[PDB]
DNA sequence: GCATGCATGCGCATGCATGCAT
DNA sequence: ATGCATGCATGCGCATGCATGC
């Protein structure tokens, strides 16, 4: 056993003498929130380690003791670092105003939140092992996101007023169902014996916002044979509105259990979220098939994007649409008839909380603003072929089914993989790529020479240009994306004649073509995509000269 | 004022009273301010106009109180339920000073509107509670009427006297003692010498457009009071001005304990139906408000010109390059014809709508302009697909949320009343979803009969299909009904097919590419006006010499589609014609139809098959 | 190319057993 | 001390999806 106020004490003269980080950074955070100029604050375990690591072992073993100890050490010091009335002031201040004017509970008055963030030694766990052991410690878990839950109020403190007297009652809530009060417990109604009743008052009562979510194991820490497990976490605060369906996130928060069997839950502390054409260079060759794909994940300025690749087995199309699904920051991947119907489009479930019915998007939703891929194309259901089709030449969704009416936004652009033409896919999709292989002796040996250090070395064979890592791939393309070029008036006297002959061409060649105005929307999209990439105001001549480049070689592929 | 707040009564009240009689805008315009003379007062003509009227109801737009000032406007936003009794009263002070021996039924009570629209719902916080929010969307259910008690009778079992008890803070506390005899717990209420109010149950679904990535539709629950209830009606596109609520739920009837998580709620306190958008509704062409004389005058000053037709069909969409006869079609679908009242004759229900059906290859812009219809005209519906099913169109069973009342709810071609449905693949539906259109797109109604319900709908629905041949090419060598592959029956009811196909021509090449590139670098208000006058003041009628050419140009469209391998002609095809013709009665502004209608509906009709390119005798069309 | 046989989720009401809040 | 709301099957009615057989 140990005395808290010493504890107390102790945490009170580190929240004051952190200077070694120079400015002073706690006194800034005390001083804006005590000008309500912000709302949360974070402490570093980490930053605790200075100061003796005694407290960081009690804050990992008793978090939530520790937690309302900075709580009521940060009120306290609040008080002395006010400078200033408020600036502007809301109607909970003009109440705190009002009381204050005029014993209240510690967090009635209190308008901040505090939480804990992991120390960095402290090695995440897997939601398999959490168990006994670690109820009411601090642990930080690795996950999926898989559900979320609506933003909604959650009652902290319930104000009462009598019906005879100015008095008002506040209640505690520290339980998800409270019982309300019916008498009123003031010293004038006491001594008069009046027996008033109290009425709840919304307006006097403070809220919090709510949420569920639910986590679930990655793939590749699931033992042999089983199947990945989910958990449960609340999130109240400035921590709502953070995590989405279909994120990888990690979170640090305590493990508590709910009331002799028990169920547990975690509540939420921190949560974060988890040439240059050298895609894959596991792959060899392809050298021409590769910028469409950067191309494709810059996108246009509709500007989006349609990709299909259609080629024999064994040319491994696969690998390439798994780094296009790593690479792209929302993406997602289907295999075939797996996630077929109730996978893609949308349907409507019951609600942890509020218990009635709401919408769960499909793959196509999650994938919104993104990339999502498919493979084995050709095998897909009608159904979901059609729905393939209204997302790429409207973008949205249209479903009308027994209790379903709904309209939904799917702005993603599709990359497809087929074996072997139909008209569909070449009226439809704006790029079609035919990839053939024949045998040649020296394409061969280069090619096995490839494989073979590949699986040698782990590793591709070194070159005059090194590739470059993922993290910097995805910063280029999010500064490549933030520009909007625009194409000249002028170059409309060029780019129509651009048109006009090749039209005249495929006049010629009455065999086998399709021309239309989808192939001049899809190189004026590829045009402004290339002139994005150069950062340029004004498209130039150049882009639209490899964009007609690039859709002659995929129409060359016979 | 109750602890807590900063309001005033005297000083709003006296504010309120300046501002009703010293609030003028001069940027005000004709346009809007009908009947009102804008150098003079504004609210105070308002209110002169309910004296002369009697609507004990006056409509106040939230940006003029913030012009007017801002500290108002933040009180008033802030706290709704002091501010606006204040301005009741003061209203009614003004009203009773200015008109004496005025008659109504009860005092002046006003309306705000137009406050800070919220983009997302999902955005709000528990800071918002209580305050004035407005919103944006569709409804899809009302419920039935709800009782709800403001006072209570009580009489005594003894010497049954009669007295009244008036709610506070939303309970009653019935007498526990006698005001004769004073007997204890003598007094039993009675509920029908009580008084009630309405209290309705409506629904929204929300579609602010701008939706960030992967955010779902949201569905809200309104309460109206009052005379606001039945106001709307489903498939209706409003925006709401109301408060925010939040209740607490019970855990189980019977126990009073409750869960800490509350329940939002919203209560309705304004209606709005205008937007900028979209074309005048239903409920305005109800009223003669509509028109100020000046628009009257120019409008039918434009009508007397020849090419205003035409010049309307160059106005209905200019994203879109030519394709001529298709924006005619779309304007006289969208004028309509003349809605005649058959039940003396016992024949029926006679649809006087159009329907219209678009064939060609998916290198079109068919789409666009099904979106550009969907997005201008109201009560429009959208489907494509196989995304839609026999059942999700029409009616469903569905219980009440509550008890089991057994409760029918609408589809998509119901919500389409008095609207337009438009379909996107028409290929790809099967069997048994073309089995409802059957019915719907020729009798106007749908009769529903399963377990323990049997009932018949109003579905008065104009359709807009698009398909697509069967290779997705138009094959020159096969036929256009093989090309087609629909039946004969479903493409009778077509009024307008359109084949759009390539001509190949190096000018529209050119024209079409200089356009798509220029693209990257009349007034709507007029169009609709003239539309809604248009169609909310004339009724067509037909004379002898429209009754010989359309007879004339049924036997000669009999005698033309006589040959096989092009789609035949049938009886319903001349009522087709009629209707069109009524169209463009309504073009020109005319009560009377003329040779000249049924000449130009024949051409239409003519050149929409492209019959005249089309070989006679073997069903292949060559340019 | 489509209607039907065979699971399966959804929503609901109804009946049998029991465990204790007013 | 007593009557009732709830947990746990089970029938009812329905729609929806997957497979196949003519
Ligand atoms: N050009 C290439 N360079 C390196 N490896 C290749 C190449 N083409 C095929 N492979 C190898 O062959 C295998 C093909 O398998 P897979 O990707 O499933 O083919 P597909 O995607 O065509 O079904 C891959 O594992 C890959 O390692
Ligand atoms: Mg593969
Ligand atoms: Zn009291
Ligand atoms: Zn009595």
């Amino acid at each position: 056993l140990k005395d808290y106020a010493l504890e107390k004490e102790k945490v009170k003269k580190f929240l004051q003498e952190f200077y070694q980080d120079k400015q002073f950074k706690y006194g800034n955070q005390l001083v804006r929130l005590a000008h309500r100029e912000q709302v949360a604050l974070y402490v570093d375990l980490d930053d605790v380690a200075e100061d003796d690591p005694e407290l960081v072992d009690s804050i990992c073993e008793n978090a939530r003791r520790y937690a309302k100890l900075f709580a009521d050490a940060v009120q306290e010091l609040l008080p002395q670092y006010k400078e200033r009335e408020v600036v502007n002031k809301d109607v909970l201040d003009v109440y705190i105003e009002h009381r204050l004017m005029m014993q209240y509970p510690a967090e009635l008055m209190r308008r901040f939140e505090l939480y804990f963030q992991g120390p960095s030694s402290n090695k995440p766990r897997v939601i398999r092992e959490v168990r006994a052991d670690s109820v009411g410690k601090l642990v930080t878990v690795r996950g999926i996101v898989t559900r979320v839950s609506e933003v909604k109020p959650k009652m902290v403190v319930a104000t009462y007023t009598c019906d005879q007297c100015g008095a008002e009652t506040y209640q505690p809530i520290q339980s998800p169902t409270f019982m309300p009060l019916i008498m009123c417990p003031s010293q004038e109604c006491q001594t008069n014996r009046s027996g008033g009743r109290l009425y709840l008052q919304t307006r006097g009562s403070r809220f919090i916002k709510f949420q569920e979510m639910k986590m679930q194991e990655h793939s590749d820490q699931v033992p042999v044979g089983n199947i990945p497990r989910s958990i449960t976490v609340l999130v109240e605060g400035e921590n709502t509105r953070i995590a989405q369906p279909g994120d990888h996130v990690s979170v640090t928060g305590i493990f508590l259990p709910i009331l002799l069997l028990s169920e547990t839950y975690l509540e939420a502390h921190r949560i974060v979220k988890m040439l240059a054409a050298s895609i894959a260079p596991e792959i060899y060759g392809h050298e021409d098939v590769k910028k469409a794909l950067l191309l494709l994940l810059v996108g246009g300025v509709r500007g989006n994007i349609n990709i299909c690749l259609m080629g024999d087995p064994g040319v491994a199309k696969s690998q390439l649409l798994s780094y296009i699904d790593r690479l792209a920051p929302r993406s997602q991947y289907t295999t075939g008839r797996g996630s077929s119907g109730v996978g893609l489009t949308a349907a409507v479930l019951r609600d942890s909380v509020s218990g009635e019915l709401t919408l769960e998007g499909g793959a196509l939703v999650l994938a919104d603003q993104g990339v999502c891929c498919i493979d084995e194309f050709d095998k897909m259901a009608e159904a979901d072929r059609t729905a393939i089709h209204e997302v790429m030449e409207q973008q949205t969704i249209s479903i009308a089914k027994a209790g379903i009416l709904t309209t939904l936004n799917a702005r993603c652009s599709i990359l497809a993989a087929a074996n072997p033409l139909p008209a569909a896919l070449l009226s439809r999709f704006d790029l079609l790529w035919l990839i053939q292989d024949r045998p040649d002796r020296d394409n061969d040996l280069r090619l096995a020479q490839h494989i073979t250090y590949v699986h040698q070395h782990s590793r591709q064979p070194p070159s005059q240009f090194e590739p470059l890592d993922m993290k910097l791939m995805r910063r280029y393309i999010a500064m490549c994306r933030e520009k909007q070029p625009m194409v000249p008036e002028s170059l409309a006297d060029y780019i129509t004649a651009a048109y006009v002959e090749m039209r005249r061409e495929a006049w010629a060649s009455k065999d086998a073509t399709y021309t239309s105005a989808r192939t001049l929307l899809a190189i004026l999209r590829l045009s402004t995509a290339l002139a994005r990439l150069r950062m340029v105001d004004v498209v130039e001549k150049e882009d639209v000269n490899e964009a007609i480049r690039l859709m002659e070689m995929s129409k060359d592929s016979l | 004022v109750i602890w807590g707040t900063d309001v005033n009564v005297a000083a709003c009240k006296e504010n309120f009273q300046r501002f009703l009689q010293r609030f003028i805008d001069p940027l005000a315009k004709e346009e809007e301010n009908v009947g009102i003379d804008i150098t003079e007062p504004l609210y105070m003509q308002r209110l002169g106009e309910i004296n002369v009227i009697g609507e004990p109801f006056l409509n106040v737009n939230c940006e003029h109180i913030k012009s007017f000032d801002k500290n108002l406007y933040r009180q008033l936003i802030s706290y709704p339920q002091e501010v606006i009794p204040t301005f009741d009263m003061a209203v009614n002070e003004i009203f009773f000073d200015r008109y004496p021996d005025s008659i109504l039924e009860h005092q002046i009570q006003v309306r705000p509107f137009n406050a800070l629209k919220t983009k997302n719902m999902r955005n709000l916080n528990p800071e918002d509670i209580d305050q004035l929010i407005t919103i944006s969307g569709m409804v899809i259910r009302t419920s039935q009427l709800i009782p709800e008690m403001q006072e209570a009778f009580f009489q005594c079992q003894v010497c049954a006297h009669t007295t009244r008890v008036e709610m506070d803070r939303g309970r009653i506390a019935e007498p526990s003692v006698c005001g004769r005899c004073h007997t204890t717990h003598s007094m039993a209420l009675i509920h029908n010498r009580s008084l009630f109010s309405d209290k309705q149950m409506i629904k929204l679904q929300e579609s602010p457009e701008d939706m960030p990535a992967g955010q779902t539709p949201h569905t809200v629950i309104l309460f109206a009071h009052n005379d606001l209830v039945d106001k709307v009606q489903p498939g209706d596109r409003v925006n709401v001005t109301g408060i925010y609520r939040a209740v607490p739920i019970r855990v189980n009837p019977r126990v009073s304990n409750v869960k800490s998580v509350y329940k939002t709620h919203i209560d309705v306190i304004h209606y709005r139906k205008t937007d900028a958008k979209r074309l005048h509704g239903l409920d305005e062409e109800a009223e003669q408000k509509l028109f100020s004389e000046k628009r009257v005058e120019l409008l039918k000053e434009l009508s007397r010109k020849p090419d205003i037709y035409e010049r309307l069909a160059s106005a209905l969409a200019p994203s879109i390059y030519e394709h001529e006869d298709i924006k005619k079609g779309i304007l006289l679908q969208l004028f309509g014809g003349t809605r005649k009242d058959f039940s003396h004759t016992g024949r029926g229900k006679f649809r006087a709508e159009i329907n219209i059906l678009l064939c060609g290859d998916p290198g079109t812009s068919k789409s666009q302009l099904l979106q550009y219809v969907y997005n201008l005209v109201p009560r429009g519906q959208y489907t494509s697909g196989k995304g839609s099913s026999a059942v999700g169109l029409t009616a469903y069973v569905m219980k009440d949320p509550e008890t089991r009342q057994l409760v029918l709810q609408t589809g998509a071609l119901v919500l389409s009343d008095n609207g337009i449905c438009c379909i996107d693949e028409f290929d790809k539906m099967n069997e048994s979803t073309r089995s409802v259109l059957h019915e719907v797109m020729e009798q106007q109604t749908l009769s529903i009969a399963k377990a323990g319900i049997i009932c018949q709908l109003n579905a008065r629905t104009s359709v807009l299909a698009a398909a697509n041949p069967i290779e997705s090419q138009w094959n020159p060598k096969k036929t256009t009904i093989e090309n087609i592959q629909l039946p004969h029956t479903l493409l009778s009811r077509f009024d307008l097919i359109f084949l759009m196909l390539d001509p190949q021509d190096e000018a529209y090449d050119r024209r079409l590419a200089h356009h798509l590139v220029a693209l990257y670098y009349l007034d709507m208000a007029v169009l609709k006006d003239y539309i809604a006058y248009a169609h909310s003041t004339i009724m067509p009628r037909l004379s002898e010499e429209a009754s010989q050419a359309l007879i004339e140009a049924y036997v000669d469209m009999r005698k033309i589609g006589s040959s096989r391998g092009m789609v035949s002609a049938y009886p319903r095809q001349l009522e087709s014609l009629i209707r069109l013709a009524e169209a463009h009665a309504k073009v020109r502004l005319s009560n009377k139809v003329e040779a000249i209608d049924v000449e130009e509906a024949k051409r239409l009709h003519r050149e929409a098959l492209k019959q005249s390119a089309t070989d006679p005798r073997t069903g292949i069309v060559d340019i």
